[PDB]
């Protein structure tokens, strides 16, 4: 009876579609995300900070700390098993 | 501060410096230390489903985990020939078994009451066979609880003494033989083998203890 007009009705149509739900999701997931590894806090300073940078960081993550623990028992020979039970 | 207490302090000193003192990469990986415990954490978590699963497996997960951690750490540093391991008495391992059983029944008596006595008759065994089975079942409940504690501690005691007894023999061998060669490294070779066994058995027996204490929890929560 006349010229129908569904070419321009997306101003209220862009709310119910599924991609819009993902659209409003990931845009919030993007703006505050740190750009290039910023704010990594690589300078750890808490009590034994030196340990935090050699083995406690996790780059090595090997049996050295338990080796250090074992050597501590060895150095305590005349303190726990000798001169005492 | 007895030998038990100071050892217990050393346990927690090691405990924190494996996973609590890395805490820097803000990721699931970034330190092979993290991969270590989550491997153990996953092995026991899936085991918790396979043995306790169905209503409250994750509810009681930490006790099996904490006990497994406790036995695991106590068995790691136990090989050195001067390891006065757990005061050479190991009486607490019996005590841990006693309290674990004693808590197991109170949970059973709280959650079932008189129904807990129906656990002694699983499927059949009618009235002529009822007194025989309830005797076997109830005596068994005492039986494996005390057995669990004694087997772990005694073997740790057995392993520690077979460190020393063989060590004294090696001292005798290396002092008597003048110029030959095959007298001390072969006894040293057994020392190397018998120490790997003691280190190995502690790992699985901690697992066995973990599986067993899991197994008794099923019987308390679930009647069969």
């Amino acid at each position: 009876v006349s010229t129908l007009i569904p070419p321009k009705v997306v101003s209220s149509k862009n709310i119910g579609s599924a991609p819009n739900a993902k659209r409003i999701a990931n845009v919030v997931h993007f703006y505050k995300s740190l750009p290039q590894g910023p704010a990594p806090a690589i300078k750890a300073n808490t009590r034994l900070a030196r340990y935090k940078a050699k083995y406690f960081d996790g780059d090595n993550a090997s049996g050295k700390p338990l080796w250090h623990f074992a050597l501590g028992i060895i150095a305590f020979g005349y303190s726990m098993e000798y001169y005492f039970h | 501060l007895t030998t038990f207490s100071l050892y217990t302090i050393i346990v927690l000193l090691v405990i924190t410096s494996l996973y609590t003192l890395t805490n820097n990469n803000n990721k699931i990986i970034g330190s092979r230390w993290l991969i270590s415990q989550e491997a153990i954490y996953d092995t026991i978590m899936n085991m918790t489903k396979g043995q306790i699963g169905g209503k409250n497996w994750g509810l009681y997960f930490p006790m099996i985990f904490t006990l497994f951690m406790f036995i695991f750490i106590a068995n790691l540093i136990s090989m050195i020939p001067y390891s006065f391991a757990l005061s050479a008495h190991l009486v607490f391992i019996i005590s841990l078994s006693i309290v674990i059983w004693l808590g197991n029944t109170i949970l059973g008596l709280y959650k079932h009451g008189w129904v807990f006595f129906s656990l002694f008759v699983p499927a059949g065994t009618p009235l002529p066979l009822v007194p025989l089975l309830v005797i076997i079942e109830t005596l068994s409940y005492f039986a494996r609880a005390i057995s669990l504690g004694l087997r772990l501690g005694s073997n740790i005691l057995a392993g520690h003494l077979l460190m020393v007894i063989l060590a004294g023999l090696t001292f005798n061998f290396m002092l008597i033989n003048l110029f030959t060669l095959v007298f001390g490294f072969v006894p040293l070779a057994m020392i190397l083998a018998i120490m790997m066994l003691e280190f190995a058995i502690g790992i699985i027996q901690g697992y066995v203890w973990a599986i067993l204490t899991a197994s008794y929890l099923k019987d308390a929560v679930y009647l069969h």
